[PDB]
């Protein structure tokens, strides 16, 4: 039903309003590094880790220079990669399992 | 006028003194701003690159 | 390997005091 | 503890810099800085300003109302005698 | 080649830290007096006729 | 090794403000802590001088200040500087708090809690200085603030009489105000050192809310000159306030000495307090009013607990930003209401502003954070 | 929290109840003795 | 230091302000004193090194 197109519309609006794409950043780059997120980052393979580090340094440099990327290079909503989500879900499952053991 | 003077004797000398030290504090702003800009130009023009073996 | 190295150009930022080149290098340094 | 020898692990990033005495301190103001400030104002205008406009309307209304309340009502003397 | 003003200024005065410091004390001695005199002149001039120094 | 690193005192200085790793990208909002410290130092110096001419006795306090401002050489400007420095101190304090609310730096729990302690201490200090001139406003301010403990149900009245040292406000209370006002600033100093000790174990947050360990620069020379620039600006403003327009923030009713038999028709505290006053005015019940008064500040301690967002900073969170600025306008509204008589329009407006303040902190922000999370699909 | 609902936590709380009310007795009697609180001390023979 | 031609009222308030503030400077310097001490540890009556019998 149409409701899918409608919700995706508002979601795209919110994404462009947030503006981390103007700095060349992915969504999974912008998470705060709590305990689980750090453990998920530990699990990444080397290529993803290095790409993430450079992207973040580049955003920091731009922010230092009160500037943004050219529009041609902004991250687009329809071709983004949630590279960290899978690892995070596993980390959280493991912690939940341990908790559940601890109450018996 | 006399009650004005009775309430605030430091009036004239205060304005006298304002001219001086305000001129000075106004002068010191652009100078220190220049010094800041000088020290920060190193970072403001920095260029990065990423070169993985791929 | 490395041999492909080249610093990108900084023309926009450099001082005119060295672009107006009619004076030995070290004397310029002194003026700046 | 935290010290410039072992903060994080990075690979394959190259940097380039000039010395301060080689370059200008205020290189391009009116050709680059001014438009940048303009867009920087544009990107935040509607997230900050309307709330303050509403505050201004509320303030003026409340002042006017309080000042009306202090004026004598003719019906308080004209109505019955 | 071009003996220019700021280069002479660097080489004679600013190259050595002690002499830089000496230059600074010498400059402040004279700046203080010149600056005071100018300010007092302006002030006196803004409100002639109203100060008791002259009414005396 | 260099001497910079040869010795514990020197090495602590070095880890504090020479080789400390700072974020490259922090903005002007991070200058206000150093300005706070500067203000504390200014206040202590000007206070130690004033102290040597003031009289903590109800039969000469007023006249001792007259003596200071008329006969002591340049005593008037020392007075002016003290009074205006307090105002600057609170301006910086408010801006300093607001930064941390916006950029999510409350997740540094120890620093945040020590900050709340410092806020409380500074307010106490400022108020106990405000009553020393023994003018007409000072007296009734004292009276109200010391009657506040009567609201404690079982032991309150006795606490009031034990703080007064008698049946009423009087000479024995003024010396207590003066001893406490003398000692508190130094406790503030010590706790500031603890505050920074806690900070330097983690380092500074930044505007983007992401980890900056890939782009740290040293504190010296960059932030040394930056903070010096900030200080120059603060001094320009302070001088213009002291010499060009000294009466801007001044109150005439405190140039009338104290009269225990008459409260003036129009009552108004110092500006940095108005908002609390408004809150206190808004509850038709004594105990409830005092409780609200104290909760208005104590509520900061549970902001870390109500945090739902995946991201730390509001830089990338627009709905959040909208609410933030609405909260700031509520506080402006309380400040404006505090200035007005206790009459009906302002009564009603103040009650709405108070309910919206607590509402916003406790309910609206958490829920908007959840909506935001759902819009980004996590 | 929701984590601390379960059997072990119930058992663990039961283990410490007595010590808890004993420390409560200590604090109450001490407060009273320290503030010469007549409301409690008038009942001590 | 007198604040006038002789000992008088202006001097007593100076005595009192200074007597109020000094003890706290003493406190801070005491902390520095002990900081310095704990880097080496205490000497003892015999004047020989006690690192074989520390408690
Ligand atoms: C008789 C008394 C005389 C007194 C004389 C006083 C003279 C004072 C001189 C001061 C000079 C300061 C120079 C500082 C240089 C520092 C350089 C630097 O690095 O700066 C970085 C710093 C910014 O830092 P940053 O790293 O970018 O980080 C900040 C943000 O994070 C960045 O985030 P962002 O990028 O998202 O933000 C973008 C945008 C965000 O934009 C927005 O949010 C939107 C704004 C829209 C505004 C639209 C217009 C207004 C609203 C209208 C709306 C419609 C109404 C409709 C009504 C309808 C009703 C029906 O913000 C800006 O760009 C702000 C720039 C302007 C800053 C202005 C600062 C004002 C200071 C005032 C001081 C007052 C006290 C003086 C002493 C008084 C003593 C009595 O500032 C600048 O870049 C600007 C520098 C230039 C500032 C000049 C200020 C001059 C003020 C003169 C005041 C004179 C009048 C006084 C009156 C007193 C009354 C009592
Ligand atoms: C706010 C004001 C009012 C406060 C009132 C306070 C009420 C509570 C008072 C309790 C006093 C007794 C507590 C004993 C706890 C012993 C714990 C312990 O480790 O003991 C074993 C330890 C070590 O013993 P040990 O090592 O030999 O062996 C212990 C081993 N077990 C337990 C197995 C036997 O003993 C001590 O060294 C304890 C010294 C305690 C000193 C307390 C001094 C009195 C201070 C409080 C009274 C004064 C209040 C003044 C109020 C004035 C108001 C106006
Ligand atoms: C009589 C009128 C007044 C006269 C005043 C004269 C003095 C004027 C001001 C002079 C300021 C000092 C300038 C010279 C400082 C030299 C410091 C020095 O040599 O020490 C550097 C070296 C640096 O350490 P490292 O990093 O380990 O070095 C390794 C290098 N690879 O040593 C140090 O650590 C610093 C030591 C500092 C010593 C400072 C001595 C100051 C003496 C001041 C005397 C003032 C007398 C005033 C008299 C007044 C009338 C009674
Ligand atoms: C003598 C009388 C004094 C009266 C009281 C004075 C203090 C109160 C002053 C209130 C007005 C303050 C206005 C400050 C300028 C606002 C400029 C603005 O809107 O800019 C938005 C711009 C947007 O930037 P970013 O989101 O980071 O992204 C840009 C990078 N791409 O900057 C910000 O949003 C930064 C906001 C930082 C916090 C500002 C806080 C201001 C108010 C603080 C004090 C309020 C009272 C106390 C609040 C806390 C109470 C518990
Ligand atoms: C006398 C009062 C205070 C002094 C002297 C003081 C001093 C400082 C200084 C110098 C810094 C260094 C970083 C900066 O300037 O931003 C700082 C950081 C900080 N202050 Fe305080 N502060 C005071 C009160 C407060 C209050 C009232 C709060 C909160 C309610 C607070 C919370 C913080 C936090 C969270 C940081 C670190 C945040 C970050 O780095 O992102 N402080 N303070
Ligand atoms: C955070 C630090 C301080 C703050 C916020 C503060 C604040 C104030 C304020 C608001 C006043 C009243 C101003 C007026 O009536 O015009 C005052 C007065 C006074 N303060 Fe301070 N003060 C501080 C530190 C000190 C210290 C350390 C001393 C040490 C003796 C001191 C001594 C005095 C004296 C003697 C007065 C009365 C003189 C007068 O009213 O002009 N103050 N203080
Ligand atoms: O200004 C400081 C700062 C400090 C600098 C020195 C200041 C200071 C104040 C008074 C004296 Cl007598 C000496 C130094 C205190 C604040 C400090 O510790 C930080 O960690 C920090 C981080 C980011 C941006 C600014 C700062
Ligand atoms: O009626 C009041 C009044 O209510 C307060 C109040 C303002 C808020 C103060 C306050 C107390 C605690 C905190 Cl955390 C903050 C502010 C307490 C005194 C005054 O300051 C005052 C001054 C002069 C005359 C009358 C009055
Ligand atoms: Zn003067």
């Amino acid at each position: 039903s149409a409701s899918g197109k409608w919700l995706d519309g508002i979601r795209k609006w919110y994404y462009n309003a947030a503006g981390f794409n103007k700095l060349g950043l992915l969504r999974d780059d912008t998470m705060y590094e709590d305990e689980d997120v750090k453990e998920a980052i530990r699990r990444l393979p080397d290529n993803l880790y290095n790409d993430r580090m450079f992207r973040i340094k580049r955003a920091l440099d731009l922010n230092l220079k009160h500037q943004i990327l050219p529009k041609e290079q902004w991250t687009k909503y329809e071709e983004e990669n949630f590279y960290l989500e899978p690892y995070l879900k596993e980390v959280i499952r493991e912690r939940k399992e341990r908790e559940e053991w601890a109450k018996k | 006028t006399f009650l004005r003077w009775a309430s605030e004797p430091e009036h004239d000398h205060r304005k006298r003194m304002a001219l001086k030290m305000l001129t000075m504090m106004a002068l010191l702003i652009p100078l220190t701003y220049i010094m800041k800009r000088h020290k920060w130009s190193v970072l403001k023009s920095r260029k990065l690159a990423y070169r993985p073996p791929k | 390997s490395h041999t492909d190295v080249k610093v990108p150009d900084f023309y926009d930022y450099r001082r005119l005091e060295v672009l107006d080149s009619t004076k030995s290098s070290r004397e310029s340094s002194e003026a700046r | 503890g935290r010290e410039f020898g072992n903060l994080t692990r990075i690979r394959h990033v190259i940097s380039y810099s000039l010395s301060p005495l080689e370059q200008r301190a205020l290189p391009h103001v009116l050709s680059k800085g001014v438009p940048n400030m303009l867009r920087r104002v544009r990107e935040s205008f509607f997230r900050v300003v309307p709330q303050f406009v509403v505050f201004y309307l509320l303030y003026t209304w409340g002042t006017e109302e309080f000042e009306k309340s202090k004026r004598k009502n003719p019906a308080a003397y004209e109505n019955d005698k | 080649a071009a003996v220019a003003f700021t280069s002479k200024l660097y080489s004679l005065l600013f190259r050595r830290t002690s002499t830089f410091a000496l230059t600074i004390v010498v400059g402040v001695l004279f700046f203080e007096r010149a600056f005071d005199q100018g300010a007092d002149a302006i002030y006196d001039h803004i409100n002639e006729g109203k100060l008791w120094k002259h009414i005396k | 090794t260099p001497m910079r690193k040869s010795n514990p005192i020197m090495k602590m200085i070095n880890h504090s403000l020479i080789d400390l790793p700072t974020p490259s990208n922090i903005s002007m909002w991070w200058n206000f802590g150093s300005l706070l410290a500067f203000c504390l130092i200014l206040q202590i110096i000007t206070g130690l001088f004033l102290a040597m001419h003031y009289s903590p006795d109800t039969s000469s306090a007023f006249s001792s200040i007259a003596h200071i401002t008329r006969d002591v050489n340049h005593g008037w400007i020392i007075r002016y500087l003290h009074a205006n420095g307090a105002s600057m101190f609170f301006i910086c304090l408010f801006l300093h708090v607001g930064r941390g609310l916006y950029y999510g730096s409350f997740l540094l729990l120890k620093t945040w809690n020590t900050g709340i302690m410092l806020l409380f201490l500074t307010m106490a200090t400022a108020f106990m200085g405000y009553v020393l001139p023994w003018g007409q406003m000072s007296f009734w301010g004292a009276t109200v603030i010391t009657n506040l403990l009567s609201a404690i149900p079982y032991i309150g009245t006795d606490l009031v009489q034990w703080i007064w040292g008698g049946y009423s406000i009087g000479n024995p209370t003024l010396s207590r105000f003066f001893t406490l006002h003398f000692i508190l600033p130094f406790i503030i100093t010590a706790l500031t050192m603890v505050h920074l000790l806690f900070l330097h174990e983690t380092g500074s947050n930044n505007p983007c809310g992401i980890s900056s360990d890939s782009d740290k620069i040293p504190f010296h020379p960059y932030y040394t000159i930056k903070d010096i620039l900030g200080l120059v600006l603060l001094l320009f403003i302070l001088t213009t306030l002291t010499l060009l327009s000294p009466n801007l923030l001044n109150d005439p009713d405190n140039y009338i000495p104290a009269d225990p038999l008459n409260t003036p028709p129009h009552i108004k505290p110092e500006w940095y307090f108005l908002f609390a006053y408004a809150i206190l005015r808004s509850v038709p019940n004594k105990l409830g009013g005092v409780l609200a008064l104290f909760l208005s500040i104590l509520i900061l301690s549970i902001i870390p607990t109500l945090h739902n967002s995946k991201q730390q900073s509001m830089m990338f969170r627009p709905l959040s930003q909208f609410l933030f600025w609405f909260l700031i306008t509520t506080l402006l509204t309380l400040t404006w209401i505090g200035s007005q008589p206790v009459s009906q329009p302002f009564i009603f407006i103040g009650q709405l502003a108070s309910t919206m303040y607590f509402t916003t902190v406790l309910i609206l922000m958490p829920l908007t954070s959840l909506i935001e999370n759902n819009l980004l699909k996590w | 929290m929701t984590r601390f609902l379960g059997p072990r936590y119930r058992q663990l709380v039961k283990n410490w109840i007595p010590t808890a009310y004993t420390w409560g007795a200590v604090g109450t009697l001490g407060l009273a003795w320290a503030a010469d609180w007549r409301l409690i001390l008038d009942w001590v023979p």
